[PDB]
């Protein structure tokens, strides 16, 4: 989608729950569809943000990122 | 006491236009104020003790009450700046303080006289009033407001005295009401007016 | 700034406008204008600088 | 698409009026955009205005009743929407 | 071109003159008959009420507008506060005196000799009300003369013609005022030949 190739803060996510994700060395959002939950109040705040713009968890996305 | 907070204190009037003229500019700047629709025979206690002149309305902010229709709506336009309500050029500024003086001394007496006048004056005043308000018809074509693009205080002196149009028995007549009557569609339904209108003063709209 | 108004204003000059006088007024503008600084809220604003 | 107005001037036997009617109808299709009655063929708004005048569906008379009918039906949208302040205040 | 349709006598016309001659405005006055200038000002003044200012584009009829315009346009020296807290004090303190005292002096002049006493002594006890406070500032609630005292200098000067004066108290901390403001060149070079025979200054 066009809603994959954005800066990790460009989803307007909330700072502490943005800090939990980002401080753990995440790179881009297109891989956020590939984000597994075993790799991570911090759960509500990644959930309604992906389920508001057209994003989602544990998706299937290959050949990415080629810059 | 009354001014014990950083909040205002307004012993407004529920029908007296001084309140309704003030509250427009009072709320048009987005400030958290206190409304107290109170009477002349029996207002609240604070409105009579700290108010050594006892008028309506009366605004009190941490230092003293400020009683006037002009001193109040001036104190707010000079202390709460944005959005602005009065121009910058002192040439065209004090003239904007002149229509307000050619209304409180021109179209106020036509309201009190129709409140305490004889049977013919009530239409005599309504005679000198209704046609005269049609003598100012072509103004609105040029400017979207009373000779000023922005919504300024000189417009706020009209609408509260254009909201009591038929409430004291008035209706338009003649050619060119579509310029002024259509104009009332541009001012009578604004956030500064809609949220500010007192429901008591509304029922004379149907 | 003087955006859409008359003369600009001082920091705690506005503190008497929002009723909460403190060094937060140097913050609300501070972190908010960081939000306009991020991309896609400046994709049309950036377009004016050469 | 239009090289000569010799035929769109027989509906209006006067050159200095053809350039007044079509100068006004050719604005409604540009600002406050109404719809060209003729099917356009990738033309401007001017030549589309001069292509209605030939087929009689525009002239200095139709171009007012077509609109003043609307100027009051928006006032039919005045009063009928004036009920919105009629039932919103009581 | 800045004309003025001042009265030669009335305190209102004496009000505006203190503002003009203070700021330094190059003006020119056109007197009125007694307090009635000609019928040739109804065209630029449907009220025909002095004073009235005319400077090339403008018409203004009130002590409020005519006297504050000259402040908001000729900036220095300034005759007002700086921050909005205190203007409402000054802007409203001058609403007191223009409502209580000034129309009080009607019956003292426009009221019969009965009511002249009705206004005379009931007002005198007010005249020493703020009198002790002059040990706070030099001027009327200000360390530097401002617009608020502009309603007193042409008011105090009309005392001996009016009739009420100082006798014992009310002159201790009060008379220092008039001996301090009546010497400023503004009120010096504003006095006229008609408004001067209301006292010996």
């Amino acid at each position: 989608d066009p809603i994959l190739l954005r800066p990790v803060d460009d989803l307007e996510l909330t700072v502490r729950s943005a800090n939990c994700l980002k401080a753990e060395a995440i790179h881009y959002i297109g891989d956020l569809v590939q984000r597994t939950e075993v790799e991570l109040k911090s759960l509500t705040e990644i959930k309604d943000v992906l389920a508001s713009r057209g994003l989602s968890l544990g998706m299937r996305l290959e050949n990415w990122p080629p810059a | 006491a009354a001014n014990k907070r950083s909040v205002m204190t307004l012993f407004s009037g529920p029908t007296d236009i001084y309140s309704h003229q003030v509250r427009i500019v009072l709320a048009e700047k987005g400030v958290s104020f206190e409304i107290e629709h109170v009477e002349k025979d029996n207002p609240p206690q604070d409105l009579i003790d700290l108010n050594p002149n006892q008028s309506v309305p009366t605004l009190v902010d941490r230092e003293l009450t400020l009683w006037e229709s002009r001193i109040i709506m001036e104190y707010l336009d000079e202390r709460f700046p944005h959005p602005p309500l009065m121009p910058v050029y002192p040439v065209a500024r004090g003239e904007s303080r002149l229509y307000m003086h050619r209304i409180e001394k021109d179209w106020y007496t036509l309201m009190n006289t129709i409140i305490n006048g004889s049977a013919s004056e009530a239409d005599a005043a309504r005679k000198q009033l209704r046609e005269e308000l049609l003598a100012i018809a072509p103004v609105f074509g040029q400017k979207p407001y009373f000779l000023s693009d922005e919504f300024s205080l000189v417009d706020c002196y009209l609408a509260p005295l254009l909201w009591r149009l038929p409430q004291l028995g008035i209706e338009f007549s003649g050619p060119g009401a579509k310029e002024l009557k259509g104009y009332m569609t541009r001012v009578f339904e604004r956030d500064s007016f809609l949220a500010s209108l007192t429901e008591a003063e509304r029922e004379m709209r149907l | 700034f003087g955006i859409d108004m008359n003369t600009d204003y001082t920091l705690e000059e506005v503190g008497k406008q929002f009723d909460v006088t403190r060094e937060r007024i140097r913050q609300i503008e501070a972190k908010a204008l960081r939000k306009l600084r991020h991309p896609s809220r400046s994709e049309v604003l950036r377009s004016f600088l050469d | 698409a239009r090289v000569t107005v010799q035929d769109a001037v027989e509906k209006i036997g006067n050159r200095f009026d053809l350039v007044l009617v079509a100068a006004r109808r050719a604005r409604q299709m540009q600002v406050g955009g109404k719809d060209p009655l003729v099917p356009e063929e990738n033309d401007k708004t001017t030549v589309i205005a001069l292509r209605e005048i030939e087929e009689g569906l525009i002239n200095n008379q139709i171009l007012d009743v077509r609109e003043r009918q609307e100027q009051q039906e928006q006032e039919a949208a005045e009063l009928q929407a004036v009920t919105a302040i009629a039932e919103g205040r009581r």
